[PDB]
RNA sequence: CUCGUCUGAAACACGGAGAG
């Protein structure tokens, strides 16, 4: 089968840049060659067909180009919208076939985050678990630093992190840490904290509380 | 309005057999062709089978050749995609898309379903516990944790969806056990918090599983 | 009839177009 050779895999840019992905055939696929936008856990969108045709209702900042087995996806001036997967795909032999994709992400001005702390509730201890929930909201760059300490000492092997997709309107993250202890040990100890790091930030934030 | 609904997705033992679903409106398959294309967690999108108007021919991705059948009735206006011999392989979303009209966008695929999860695994599904992340000591976060459950997905929704502004529903995490694990937050006005309620839905189809919880300063 | 093409809601098969 024809083989779609996607490029770069992921990019980073700023709003307002040109931003151009690639995409080379194996072998001609004619123009037979379109091109989907994926926000993440959405349907693909149609963007451009038959190599350079813009899809009814698309911003005429994309724009889609051919020469000989490479193509090309072009948005003139991105914008905070733009945040998606980006794919090409020939249509001109069975079976069809996708290219990798390439993840495009907005670069915006650094912003710390908002640290929230939420200490287990009554109706989990009552079970023999105790999780302990430190938020990060809207922030940037994506990346962030969170470490927990249960009366100043510090956690290893127990936490574990999710992170939101860009934000499509401010470009900003959010990322949630979860500190998981048996009861018996949320219940020996006092002082419970997270404490981030950012980029946006001069010092590490610590938020804390105590067991009541 | 044109509409594509995949449904027959969920948890399948590795071997097993499973038949999609992608029901048409607004439109008649009779007269487009119609894909199934798959998307396996965090990685990109694959094409798997079509069906052509007129002939009713069929064409498959070497990977599933053998093992999968695609079909359509017209009268129901529904495709499928029957799949056989599963494989840890198989696990993904899997879309069902309607190639466009030649005149207006090529052979370009112009509209999408939302997509349904298949999961293949030996392992047995499991309801979530569903517990308030309260808020406390401008604004307020609050939230709630849904916590060990098997497959994906749950769904979350804020007093009843009529709350989406500031929710951040976050990535399922895989828990050393096996289960996963998601949070869902919201922030609001604290000097509502009062007087206004604020209950997370969850919603666990796998295990028809439905949870409201009530989150309390 | 043919097509490494175009079109009919149509990648193949079929109708039509175009060229041979
Ligand atoms: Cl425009
Ligand atoms: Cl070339
Ligand atoms: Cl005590
Ligand atoms: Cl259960």
């Amino acid at each position: 089968d024809i083989q779609m050779t996607q490029s770069p895999s992921s990019l980073s840019a700023s709003v307002g840049d040109r931003v151009t992905i690639t995409c080379r055939a194996s072998q001609s696929v004619s123009s037979a060659v379109a091109w989907y936008q994926q926000k993440p856990g959405k349907a693909p969108k149609l963007l451009i067909y038959s190599a350079s045709s813009l899809y009814s209702g698309v911003p005429s900042r994309f724009s889609g180009s051919r020469s000989g087995t490479d193509f090309t996806l072009t948005i003139s001036s991105l914008q905070p919208e733009d945040f998606a997967t980006y794919y090409c795909q020939q249509s001109y032999s069975f079976p069809n076939t996708f290219g990798q994709g390439t993840k495009v992400e907005i670069k915006r001005t650094v912003a710390a985050p908002s640290v929230f702390i939420f200490p287990p509730s009554d109706e989990q201890l009552k079970s023999g678990t105790a999780s302990v929930v430190c938020l990060l909201n809207n922030f940037y760059p994506r990346e962030a630093k969170v470490q927990w300490k249960v009366d100043n000492a510090l956690q290893s092997g127990n936490s574990q992190e999710s992170v939101t997709e860009q934000d499509s309107k401010d470009s900003t993250y959010s990322l949630s840490s979860t500190l998981t202890l048996s009861k018996a040990d949320y219940e020996k100890h006092k002082v419970y904290a997270c404490e981030v790091t950012h980029q946006g930030l001069s010092s590490p934030v610590t938020k804390s509380f105590n067991r009541g | 309005e044109v509409q594509l609904v995949e449904s027959g997705g969920g948890l399948v033992q590795p071997g097993g057999s499973l038949r999609l679903s992608c029901a048409a409106s607004g439109f008649y398959i009779s007269y487009s062709s119609i894909h199934w294309v798959r998307q396996a967690p965090g990685k990109g999108l694959e094409w798997v089978a079509s069906i052509s108007p007129y002939s009713g021919s069929t064409y498959y991705a070497d990977s599933v050749k053998g093992r999968f059948t695609i079909s359509a009735d017209t009268s129901k206006n529904t495709a499928y995609l029957q799949m056989n011999s599963l494989r840890a392989e198989d696990t993904a979303v899997y879309y069902c898309a309607r190639q466009g009209y030649r005149r207006r966008s090529g052979r370009g695929f112009d509209y999408w379903g939302q997509g349904t999860l298949v999961t293949v695994s030996s392992a047995s599904t499991k309801g979530p516990s569903v517990f308030p992340l309260a808020p406390s000591s401008g604004t307020a976060a609050l939230g709630c944790l849904v916590k060990d459950y098997f497959p994906e997905p749950v769904t979350v929704s804020w007093n009843s969806g009529a709350l989406t502004s500031g929710v951040h529903t976050f990535p399922a995490v895989l828990q050393s056990s096996g289960l996963y694990s998601l949070s869902s937050v919201v922030t609001v006005p604290s000097s509502s918090l009062g007087t206004q309620t604020y209950i997370c839905n969850v919603n666990h189809k796998p295990s028809n599983t439905k949870v409201d919880k009530k989150v309390e300063p």
